């Protein structure tokens, strides 16, 4: 199958597809990993289907991640928006911990929203060292860890939603590895902006000692989560993002079929040039070369594609011989 | 001395189904399995695709050379039309 782009910004590209679904881009272990990701059946968790023999197939969430929505609108999320998402995030995080799984990732980018506004967790069995902003101290220190390692990440994530960046974002990541276990828990950069319910929730998430760190189920009973509103409050920001996403898709294809009228008139008749203004004549002469290399490029890129399966076939035969 | 021969395909007629395979879309491309062909008859096909790409690319360049001259000719007429006014 084959449909358009969605992004990357981490490992490889992730694509949309219709068969609607989404797809992401040592083998016997990979196979049993997806095989267990399929056993998950929760409305608070992105469903995994199969893995094309690595290419992965997963449920399609139309509103994207809360990270994309933050970047597209250029706005951080308010408090009700966070609480509503975190409630649905905490559910399903409770579920993975029920099935003695640990998400181990968790970040604004892996919290996906469907058009209805339902938040769903993604990317657990798809994660010499990498970026450790959302990692808990014990995960960094390679001490043992349990299910509440996700709760730390959840606190970091809620700060990410509120300020647009995790703590230590501007610092070199390799410095953060050693500051996170030592330095006290992060807090808000402007605490006065945030309520007592939110700051306390993040305070209960970011307990350095894991044995004194709240669990998923316990946090579902926190004031910040009880005052959480229905999923219906995310409708306006989801409409804002989808319109911004759509308006640049129109600008992209309106600027694409705009270049279509600089190519050579197909009938080969150039008598009409008598009707153009000198300036329009200059513009076509100028655009002539950039448009010829475009047509030529799209000609070789088509023909080397039609011509390759032939060459690839002749190659397998020579090996057999 | 050594004599390399002219391209053998300039004279050999090109089957129409292969011109369809070239005009085909980006999508329908693996539709056809080539393993059944023999190694040598398959050589006689990828070479005709080059020859088609050439006939197709020559037409592109000629069109732009004509459009280039048409533009430059007319631009010379606007120049000469102008001088004749002043
Ligand atoms: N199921 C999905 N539906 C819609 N968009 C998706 C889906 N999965 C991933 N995406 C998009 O893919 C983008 C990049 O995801 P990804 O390549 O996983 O990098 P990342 O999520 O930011 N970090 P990581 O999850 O650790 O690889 C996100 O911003 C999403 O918008
Ligand atoms: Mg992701």
């Amino acid at each position: 199958d084959v449909l358009e782009k969605l992004g990357e910004g981490s490992y490889g590209s992730v694509f949309k597809a219709i068969h609607v679904v989404a797809i992401k881009q040592d083998l016997q272990e990979i196979i049993k990993e997806i095989s267990i990701m399929q056993q998950c059946d929760s409305p608070y968790v992105v469903k995994y289907y199969g893995s094309y023999f690595l290419w992965i197939v997963m449920e399609y969430c139309g509103a994207g991640s809360v990270s994309d929505i933050i970047r597209l609108r250029n706005k951080t999320l308010i408090e009700d928006e966070i609480a509503t998402i975190l409630k649905s995030t905490l559910k399903g995080l409770e579920y993975l911990h029920f099935m003695r799984k640990i998400h181990r990732n968790i970040k604004a980018g892996n919290i996906l929203l469907n058009t209805e506004g339902h938040a769903k967790l993604a990317d657990f069995g798809v994660a010499v060292i990498g970026t450790p902003f959302w990692m808990a101290p014990e995960v960094i220190q390679e001490i043992g860890y349990n299910c509440v390692a996700d709760i730390w990440s959840l606190g970091i994530t809620s700060i990410e939603m509120a300020e647009g960046k995790p703590p230590y974002a501007d610092i070199h990541p390799m410095r953060a590895i050693f500051m996170i276990p030592t330095n006290p828990p992060p807090t808000f950069r402007k605490p006065e902006l945030w309520s007592d319910d939110f700051t306390d929730f993040v305070k209960k998430c970011l307990v350095k000692n894991p044995e004194q760190r709240a669990t998923a189920t316990q946090l579902l009973q926190h004031p910040f989560i009880k005052n959480a509103k229905p999923v219906s409050i995310l409708r306006d920001l989801i409409t804002e993002a989808m319109e911004i996403k759509a308006k640049r898709h129109e600008e992209q294809q309106r600027e694409l079929e705009e270049e279509e009228n600089w190519k050579v008139p197909q009938d080969g008749d150039f008598d009409f040039l008598k009707n153009l203004s000198l300036e329009e004549l200059q513009m076509r002469l100028k655009a002539l070369d950039p448009m010829m290399e475009r047509e030529i490029e799209e000609l070789r890129q088509r023909y080397t594609a039609k011509r390759q399966p032939i060459l690839d076939a002749m190659d397998a035969k020579k090996r057999r011989q | 001395s050594l004599l390399v021969p002219a391209n053998p395909y300039h004279t050999a007629e090109i089957p129409d189904w292969l011109q369809v395979y070239a005009r085909a879309p980006v999508k329908y491309d693996h539709i056809l399995k080539w393993e059944l062909f023999q190694l040598a008859d398959l050589d006689t096909y990828q070479g005709m695709l080059k020859l088609l790409f050439m006939k197709e690319l020559e037409q592109i360049v000629k069109m732009y050379e004509a459009y280039r001259q048409a533009l430059l000719t007319e631009l010379e007429n606007r120049k000469q039309r102008q001088q004749w006014y002043a």
